[PDB]
């Protein structure tokens, strides 16, 4: 059954903090994700964020409570958000593994070196 | 004029994905600081600007983020999200000054299924979408879908370009016959609309694109010659629905 | 008027509000059945149950419920006729015939009462009334015309004549969707722009409703806006695509 | 399942050997007749016929061929057909048939009739 949550068209200086700060009392959730400003339409530019629900009779007062619920920006500007299922219902499940032993490791990297020359003679 | 780790995020994916084999650009990648939110983003965030990406190399980097997924799983997700995030973005923007981007992007997500990133379910969710958001259900022009504008129509063929040829057998092929239905008549209620004289005739590489669409998937669909043979086709499939949800018999 | 086609209008008119059903079956029974003339005379007699006054209506199904014991087809034909004779009158749509529309819809109902019709005739008959000549946006239309709230009458006379027996098995939800969209209709009325302090929506109206859906489901939350009533049907029928598979599998 | 169809907004003086006229030729079918002048709206008269077909297949070609043909009544006006599904699917001895002549009751009603 649906349980990711998309709430978009938020301000695009907001924070996941600020978000957070206005969705108090928060339901249940396995997924809290925040995203901004990833756009290709610049400059149409605006704050996203999902949550995927525990249990499915919270969405509904979800819905029912920030479905138009107006943010502001930066500049006073009115950003009235918009809630529904999330066309991508998959949603990330923890740290399943241990890290790549690769990560990180481009900063001594010799291919990665020959380019930071050429890049100081663009 | 550009930090030189973002310049060589780029060089991977806008220029080195069509000239070297994917599997050297996912060695590099790996050696990223996935560690770091801000990287994370950067390589996020040039994957959903699918639009710097030659068309026709667009699927290797699809090949290569589902490589990636392996290692990263969770970039897979969020490159999803954001795509289907910038779709329905382009429809309320709606700037032909956008219409590369758009379209590249409407490709991204078919090729991302085609190396099982996403499921039909998504595919079908963002077709319909292109067919009734900010649609009337009158058939009749909307502030988002003017008369003149035919992107939806374009949207809707560059998927079933990408991995319509893969909704053939089992329950994705009634998947898409149900939808087929339903854009035959958005297509011909654009068709019927008054702007269309013999002085402003329909785009007749709109007709053959559809056409040609059309054809590729289904060598025996019938093609409807009128607004009134869409209609009665799309009445007499939701009496099928009607049937099986038992609204009015069972 | 010939003397026995007035006899007929003393047994159908007259008697039947002051006198033993079973006594003017047996006398009905009489008729020459095989004459087709006669026959077609009382079958008309009974579409026109408008004549009847509305608290006997009910006694005239009650009538035709045992006839058909023996001449089986005549209830088939005022079946037939009476759904005929709804389905013009939306089309005529004159205030001078409200009082025979609601009395045939009233029989409808009656009908059902007495397993002439199952649920399905009438659930037909309801969201006809909803749609029939309706927009599907909500906006006034040829046959919908703003102030013309006759539509409602017609649902609640239904309701209130076969609605109680809605309330276990698939008529149980049978009736819970048709309600769903019930209440949008009402809304898209209310909200049109005829409505004004100075003109305001009938109350009388607002009281039918109320009584009419209190009496089916007394646990049932009346929708206090038009996006309220939207919504609610946005959730039903994604309940309908899911169970359709229409993006989904199974 | 679904297999009665109704061809109804007649001219209201067409006849059922005039309809099947314009209807030949005819599906396989097992009912097949035809009602006028029976309405509580008057003077609003038309005439309607109803049909159950024996295949599904004949009936999807039948209402492609008459929803929207055009009947033409006495003096020239026009009357667009209409062929939807029928709203009742049901398609159509005793020994007291015929006994009210010759019958008391019957005859006490005829003498408060006289008068």
């Amino acid at each position: 059954a649906l349980s990711k949550v998309v709430i978009r068209r938020l301000p695009p200086t907001l924070t996941k903090e600020q978000l957070q700060e206005h969705l108090q009392p928060m339901p249940e959730h396995d997924y809290f994700e925040f995203f901004s400003n990833d756009t290709s339409l610049y400059p149409h530019m605006y704050a996203r964020a999902y949550i995927n629900f525990k249990n499915q009779e919270d969405i509904i007062l979800f819905r029912d409570r920030f479905d138009g619920y107006v943010f502001l920006d930066n500049k006073g500007q009115e950003y009235p958000a918009i809630v529904e299922f999330a066309p991508f219902q998959k949603a990330a499940k923890k740290k399943t593994k241990k890290r790549d032993t690769k990560v990180g490791t481009i900063d001594d990297d010799p291919e990665y070196r020959k380019f930071l020359e050429s890049y100081a003679t663009d | 004029k550009r930090p030189p780790l973002q310049e060589y995020v780029r060089k991977l994916l806008y220029k080195d994905l069509s000239k070297v084999t994917t599997e050297k650009v996912l060695r590099q990648m790996r050696k990223l600081p996935w560690q770091d939110q801000e990287v994370k983003d950067y390589v996020i965030c040039c994957m959903i600007n699918i639009w710097n990406v030659k068309y026709n190399s667009i699927h290797c980097v699809a090949n290569l983020l589902a490589g990636l997924v392996l290692y990263q799983e969770d970039v897979g997700i969020h490159v999803v999200d954001g795509v289907l995030e910038d779709i329905r973005l382009g429809m309320e923007v709606n700037q032909p000054k956008f219409n590369q981007r758009r379209i590249s992007s409407a490709k991204f997500l078919g090729e991302l299924y085609n190396y099982r990133m996403v499921e039909s379910a998504v595919i079908f969710r963002t077709l319909y979408s292109f067919t009734s958001f900010g649609v009337n259900p009158d058939g009749s022009p909307s502030s988002l879908d003017p008369p003149e504008h035919l992107f939806r129509i374009r949207l809707v063929c560059t998927i079933l370009d990408t991995c319509g040829q893969y909704f053939d057998r089992g329950s994705s092929k009634r998947k898409l016959d149900c939808f087929l239905v339903y854009f035959q008549r958005y297509v011909w209620w654009k068709k019927s609309l008054e702007v269309w004289t013999k002085d402003h005739p329909f785009p007749i590489d709109i007709d053959y694109m559809i056409s040609d669409t059309l054809e590729l998937l289904r060598p025996k669909i019938k093609l409807c010659n009128s607004l009134e043979e869409s209609i009665r086709q799309v009445q007499d499939l939701e009496r099928e629905f009607l049937i099986k949800l038992g609204l009015v018999n069972d």
